[PDB]
This record gives structure tokens, sequence and C-alpha cells, in this order.
RNA sequence: GCGGUCCGGCCGGGAACUCAAAGGAGACUGCCAGUGAUAAACUGGAGGAAGGUGGGGAUGACGUCAAGUCAUCAUGGCCCUUACGACCAGGGCUACACACGUGCUACAAUGGCGCAUACAAAGAGAAGCGACCUCGCGAGAGCAAGCGGACCUCAUAAAGUGCGUCGUAGUCCGGAUUGGAGUCUGCAACUCGACUCCAUGAAGUCGGAAUCGCUAGUAAUCGUGGAUCAGAAUGCCACGGU
């Protein structure tokens, strides 16, 4: 981090579907060691989708993943003894990381049956973007809008 | 506590001096260090003067009392308390 | 008569044997199905059976002993990729590039004086 | 929905509900439903007062509720009077099984009374 | 009668030593013999505390390593036992013969 | 350590050598055994009788070239830096530094 | 694989394999390309089980802190030597208006509860581990096989998976605390041991300022073993699973 710059670590991808992203989205979901149940939720969630939306499920994953994915961030810096909470754009790989995080701990908060039933709630919620994760994306937009106030402050 | 199979606790000395203070009445305190010793019906009525590690605390033998150790009724510690 | 792949990848040792047949896979004389009863550790078996187009054609007895789930899986899934190497030895560039004759040699590291669980040092104050 | 106890038990279940009875655990619940023969698994049908009648007369058995707590109190107090150590515990509101009183033995000392 | 002979000792070195040593004699009697086969060798580790008064991350560990040989002897003979017995081995090395 | 505290320990085991075969074994299996009656409280009377120095829990294994009380193997019947330095000058076999 | 198969590696039988341990080979920026200052290096690639010190361990230079230890030990000086020495029984080191540090168990639904079902590694064991069978709800008791051990015994793992209920409730959570009755060690469990069964079910619904560990099989979490040990782990030292 100090010395040597490296660079991402590569995930093995969903076996079911071939992706990557949803063995990262399973593994950031992963809670004290335990992916097994965690792949038999995911997979129960696509396929709740799968039966709603279209049967090509990938895409609707895809367009409840776009619809969140965030491009502007907040950083809290310090230059001259002020805070300072600098928008910058960031990178794809953090972009889809930090989206699919907060979706996480969104279907938490929404309290269903079960935790495979609040996914698939939050997930398809998210593809007609009435959905919290829509919320918590315009929730970080008026905030972005203020921070372009910030945005020519020290170390742009 | 001791097994069932292996019955009570009592010691050598205090079952002597008590079947003799017994066949020749209560007359005076036994005078004891043995609080490892169980309390027996057979000294039901009878002042014993059990060691706490610096004075020998009388106690009284009645019958609740009874399968309770000797030991047990001599608090060895003084707390009044953490005040004045 | 018989291809012989080795496997191993946390604790476990894979026994893993090729002959022709109908695609029928038994594991320590018991169906695959009845014994991984996770889903990916069932299918991370099958695996390289896509790839290569030798699914239908090969029975595959097997027999697999120490380490875990997902060790036992990974150890299974290495002993046929190296069962696969002494049969054809000319899809290399597509099974390679997919990672499977790699030997996992990471390893689950041994505890520390002074520390709880090998790396993780007790939580102290300053003061 | 009154059970031959003095509180009156849900009507959520039957092991659960025979579990928020006073004086019976889940062991002893248990127990007493093995004594009158009513599971769960039979048909939804003849769930009436045909088993409770059983339940009443079949815990009578047992000591529950002020049988069991004019027990206790006196177990207590018997220790109480008797000028016991395991008594003078009791008295002092200070561990009474030996647990140290040096830290941790707020829960029968009560809340931290500071200075 | 099939005998089976067993060999401890704390150094690897000296266990195949031993177990040079006794072939040729059982080659002198003349009679045939059985490879030796390495059971698996015991590792023993006591970690002691190294400071005289106080510490507890300062502590050594040492380790115990002891070699376990097998024979087995398939035709032996009064000269092949009498060899044996007469043969002189090393200090570090255990006999544990067995009829 | 000291040699009030080491001649203590060598009269302790001494007697628990003298006494642990011919009463203590026998009187625990007579208390144990359901066959008997009252011949049991009979007999721990007798026990408690004896010295009582003779119980093997009545020792404490001590650093036999030193008497330090703490810190004893049974192994190799010395403390822990005792073994230790005499592992340095060699003096154990097949001991050496673990590495693994 | 061969045959036999009390259909269970159990029997002859095979040494190919897993494994055990003994020796040896390989990983060296070795070759290609790019950057660089045609150097060293860095980056990427090829092969390769492993690629950049392959991952960890031991190994701690000169020196600092009048750092700790005179209570492991030895030792200069100082003091007692009818007492600061020595033998005993009981007691204390476990006390409790409070404060701090280090940990274990939780507040739950990724969970609780019940049934069925699968695999580990490391070690211990002769005054010791103790099977099977019988009784006991039980910790345990009786009889007693074998094992100085790759054979015999602690020894079966737990989160896992499949089933059904719990359905968000201080609850089929949580387990303190307390009562009654017990088991085992030991001369003896009152002060003051651990564990089992029944009875009660406290705080706690994730924690302020602040503060700590951790960069890969690592955090996290789940069990297992050892030394100390008659008995007495949530500590310490080790092991494996996800
Ligand atoms: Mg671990
Ligand atoms: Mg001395
Ligand atoms: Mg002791
Ligand atoms: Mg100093
Ligand atoms: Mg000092
Ligand atoms: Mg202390
Ligand atoms: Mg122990």
């Amino acid at each position: 981090p100090r010395r040597r710059v490296i660079g991402q670590r590569k995930i093995l991808p969903d076996p079911k579907f071939g992706s990557e992203l949803l063995a990262k989205f399973v593994n950031i979901l992963m809670v004290d060691g335990k992916k097994s149940t965690a792949e038999s939720i995911v997979y129960s969630a696509l396929e709740t989708l799968a039966q709603r939306s279209g049967k090509s499920e990938l895409e609707a994953f895809e367009v409840a993943l776009e619809n969140v994915r965030p491009t502007v961030e907040v950083k809290s810096r310090r230059v001259g003894g002020s805070t300072y909470q600098v928008p910058v754009e960031v990178r794809p790989v953090r972009r889809n990381a930090l989206a699919m995080r907060w979706i996480v701990e969104a279907a938490r908060k929404r309290g269903d049956k079960s935790m495979a039933l609040r996914l698939a709630n939050e997930l398809s919620d998210a593809a007609e973007n009435k959905g919290t994760a829509v919320k918590k994306r315009e929730d970080v937009h008026r905030m972005a809008e203020a921070n372009k106030a910030f945005a020519h402050y020290r170390w742009l | 506590p001791r097994s069932l199979k292996k019955g009570p606790f009592i010691d050598l000395h205090l079952l002597k001096k008590v079947e003799k203070a017994v066949e020749s009445g209560d007359k005076k305190p036994l005078r004891t260090w043995s609080r490892r010793s169980t309390i027996f019906p057979n000294m039901i009525g009878l002042t014993i003067a059990v060691h706490n590690g610096r004075q020998h605390v009388p106690v009284f033998v009645t019958d609740e009392m009874v399968g309770h150790k000797l030991g047990e009724f001599a608090p060895t510690r003084t707390y009044r308390g953490h005040a004045a | 008569n018989q291809y012989y792949g080795t496997g191993r990848r946390k604790s476990s040792a894979a026994r893993v044997f090729i002959k022709p047949g109908n695609g029928k896979i038994v594991i320590n004389q018991r169906s695959l199905e009845q014994y991984f009863g996770r889903e990916t550790a069932r299918m991370v078996v099958r695996q390289p059976l896509e790839l290569v187009d030798m699914v239908e054609k090969l029975d595959l007895y097997i027999t697999v002993k120490g380490g875990g789930i997902s060790g036992q899986a990974g150890a299974i899934r290495h002993g046929i990729t190296r069962a696969l190497m002494e049969y054809d030895e000319s899809l290399r560039s597509e099974l390679r590039k997919a990672g499977f004759v790699t030997r996992d040699a990471r390893q689950v590291e041994r505890k520390k004086v002074g520390l709880r669980k090998a790396r993780r040092r007790p939580q102290f104050s300053k003061r | 929905a009154r059970i031959a106890g003095i509180n009156i038990p849900d009507h959520k279940h039957a092991v659960i509900a025979l579990t928020s009875i006073y004086g019976v655990g889940k062991t002893r619940s248990k127990a007493i439903l093995a004594a009158a023969g009513i599971a769960e698994d039979v048909k939804i049908s003849e769930l009436s007062e045909g088993q409770i009648d059983t339940l009443r007369d079949e815990v009578a058995k047992f000591v529950v509720e002020g049988d069991l707590r004019r027990e206790i109190s006196m177990s207590i107090k018997r220790l109480m009077d008797l000028g016991c150590y395991r008594g003078l515990r009791h008295r002092r509101g200070l561990p009474v099984r030996g647990q140290r009183t040096k830290t941790n033995a707020r829960t029968r000392k009560g809340p931290r009374k500071p200075i | 009668q099939r005998i089976r002979i067993r060999l401890k000792a704390f150094d690897h070195r000296l266990i195949d030593q031993a177990t040079a040593e006794i072939v040729e004699t059982a080659k002198r009697t003349g009679a045939q013999v059985r490879g030796p086969i390495p059971l698996p060798t015991r590792k023993e580790r006591f970690t002691v505390l190294i400071s005289p008064h106080v510490n507890k991350d300062a502590r050594d560990q040492y380790e115990i390593r002891t070699h376990l040989r097998l024979v087995d002897i398939v035709e032996p003979t009064e000269k092949t036992v009498d060899a044996l017995m007469r043969l002189d081995l090393a200090a570090g090395v255990d006999v544990q013969i067995s009829l | 350590a000291k040699q009030s505290m080491k001649a203590r320990e060598v009269k302790r085991v001494a007697l628990a050598d003298k006494y642990f075969a011919k009463r203590a074994e026998l009187k625990a299996i007579i208390s144990d055994v359901n066959a008997s009656d009252e011949d049991r409280w009979n007999a721990v009377l007798k026990l408690q009788t004896l010295p009582r120095d003779s119980s093997p829990s009545r020792q404490r294994n001590r650093c036999r070239q030193t008497g330090r009380p703490h810190g004893f193997l049974r192994k190799f019947g010395l403390s822990r830096i005792k073994v230790r330095e005499a592992a340095m000058r060699g003096e154990i076999p097949g001991l050496k530094k673990a590495s693994w």
C-alpha cells in the first residue's frame, strides 16, 4: 500500500451462471464465514426474479444494478484544518462494489419473512427503480449536489 | 458433597468425644478444630466451640442444622463495611 | 486400462480413476448427489467436464479421504484434472488458462507464541 | 383458555403454551404431554375440552405456583433464621454459592451504586 | 515363527545405521529377510517460558523426535537369534524383539 | 528452593511409598464396592487414623535439581528454565529447538 | 486388478496407488517483451505444482533503558542464629461502597428448537487411556477386552445439508442468579472444586466520547487436543473445518 502497488484480487466466477459479479455479491453478503447458505439464498432470489420478470434473470439483476451503481462519491479530508467532503469520480471496480454493499444492508432493514425473500423484493423493486436503493442513491445525489460547493476546495 | 455410597463424614477424635459427652450428659462446650466434620444427630442439643482461625466460636446444635457442617457456623472474615 | 489422477486442496487426498463409460460418477461407493450436500460443492467437481467434451463418455470411480467439505471438493477437482493429463495432453491452452492443473498450495498457518489466532495479536491498552 | 395453573397460557402451539406455565420447564412440559397423550401431529378435529380435563387432574401431582413459591420462601428463610453462612450471604445480598465479590457480582447485588 | 523387530532412536541417521547393520548380520548367518518400513515418526513439542521472573511472549519450543522402524524376519534359526543377541549396536537404539 | 522444603518433600514421598500398597488402595476399593455394608464406615475411620501425610495428593512434584514448585515438567523432572539451559548444553538427547 | 468374498479390505493375494519416512530433482529474474540510465532493478508474459524471499518458523549486530529477576539458581556485602531458623492443626492469599485492564457468553430469524445424515488434523495414555455388555433421565457406577501403541482407548468432530415448527414476541432468544436433589476426585469440596437432573429466569433488543487487532486461508467464526494436573480453563500452548 505504501511501498509496492498491487492490483485487484481475482475471484472465482459464479459457477451456476459464469458471472464474476454474482460471486462477489454473494461473498460480500457472506457473514461470519458462511458461504454455503449464501449460495443457497442467492440462487433462490434470482429464480424468484426469473419467474417474475423475463426468463433471462441476468438482465434483470443487471438493470437493478445499474440504476443504483454510483458514479460519484464523498471523501472526507482535511487540508488547511477544515473538514472537506470532496466529491470524486469512482472507477468502475469500486462503483459496483459500493452499490451492492448498500443493497446488502438495505435488504436487512426491509424486514420480510426471510432473508431470501427480502433480497428478492429488494432486487425486484430496484428494477422498477422505486427501491430504497434508488432512495439511497437519490440521497447520495443530493449531498453530492451539495458537495459541488466543496468540489473546488483544496485537493480538488 | 460426599457420595451417598461413601456415607457422611465425621472425624475420629470428634466422634469419640461426642459419644463420651452424650453418654455422660451435655455438660460443657466441646473444643474442636475439625471444621470439616459433619453435624450428626448424635450431638443434638450441644454447644460446640468451633474454630475460625483465631477464636473458637460456640455453636448450638439444633434439629434443622443437622447435615450442615461443623465449620459452617464460624464466619472466618470480619467485614463491617467499606464505609466508616 | 484406467487413467490415474491425484488431487489435494487443503489437507485432503483424492484418488480418481477414468474408464470409458456413459457419464456416471461414483464417490466413495456413493453417488455424488448423495455425498456432496452442497450444490456448489457438487458442481465444482463437474466444472472441467464442459470445456472438455468427454463428459458423456467417462465413467469415473473416485475415492477421497481427509479434509473437509470444500477441501475435498477442491481435491476432487484437482484429481480429475491430473487424470486427464495422462490422456490427451493437447487441451493445455484451454485447461491451464482456466486454472485447473494448478495445485492450490495455500494452507492453514501455524499458531504463533504471543498470538491468539496465529496472526491476531491480543488487544492491548496503550496506558 | 386457562390451564389448571393460576396463569392463563396462550393458545399458540402445545409445547410452547405449556412452557408458559410456572413450575414446569421444557422437560417437565414434555412429561405432562406424555402423561396426557396429546401430540400436535393429530388431525385438526376434536380440539376441545377433551384434553384439558385430563390436564387438570394430572398437573395436581406436581408442585407448582403457590406451593412451589411457598416451598422456596421457606427454604431460603429456613436458611435465613438458622444463622448459616449460606443464609448470611442471602442476608447481605452477596453471592451465596462462592462466586467472587471483588467484581462481577452485579446481578445478585443490584445496580452499581456510586460513591 | 516370523519375528518382528522394533527399533526406537531419537536420531534418524542412527536408526538407518542400525537397520543397515542388522541386515548383513542376517546375511552372515544366511537367512532371507524383509525390508524395514518407516512407521510414522513421533514428534513431541515442549513450549517453555524462557524468562526467569516475568514474560509471556518470550518462550522457546523444544521438540523430541522419536523415529520408529520395523523389521520382519521370515525364517529364523538358532544361529540367527544367536547373532541378534551377540551383535553389538549403538546405545541410542533400543531392542524390542518379539516372538 | 529451601532445604527445609526439599526435606519435607522427601519425607512425604517416603510415607506415600510406605502406605500406598498396604491400606490405601484396598480401603478405597472397599468403600466403592456396593456389596459390602457398614464395613466401609469402619474403614473410613481407620483411613483418617493414618498419619495423613501418606496421600500422594499431599505430594507436590518439584524440580529435583532446584526444588522450584512452579513450572515443572514430568518427562524431565526439572523446572522450565533448568530444562532450557541443560538442553542448550546438550544434556537432553534428541532435544533441539522446534520449528514448523 | 485377480479370484474367494460370514459380502464388511474381511481371506489368500497385489505393491500400482493414498499413506508412512529416507534420499534425490525442481524456482535461479532462468528465457521473451516493455519501461529504465543498453547498468541494477521494476512490469508483463511463456513454461511451470509453485515466480519473484513460494507461504510461515527458528535465527535478534553494535548499543539504549542504573529495564526485570538477590523469591529458579549462584553470588559480594548487610542482618537473625532459643529466631527473620524448624515441626504442626485451623485460617488467608477467593475479603467487597468502587475504578481499570484482558477475556468468555449473549442480546438473536445468516437464528432457536427437534430428527435424519459426512468427512478432519494434532496429541495423550502403564499408580495411565479405558472399549463392548448391563443398570442409571444424567454426570457416573458394575463387569471387563485390549493397548507402552499407524493395531487398543479417550473418539467422535462442530458450524454443514435435507427435512418440519418457532414467526419478530424480552420470545421455543439470552443465560446470569437462586432453590432442591445428586455424581466423581481426594483423609477431607463450610469458608473454597468441577460436572449432571429437575425448579426460577436477572441485565441485555448491538452499546458515548474514545479505542484495538488484522492485507489471504489472513480477519471472522466452529469445534478438537496437549502441558500444568489426584480433582480443579472462558487462561496458555497447538490442530483442523467453513
Ligand atoms: Mg484455525
Ligand atoms: Mg537455599
Ligand atoms: Mg497438587
Ligand atoms: Mg531499577
Ligand atoms: Mg524491581
Ligand atoms: Mg491470586
Ligand atoms: Mg487436567
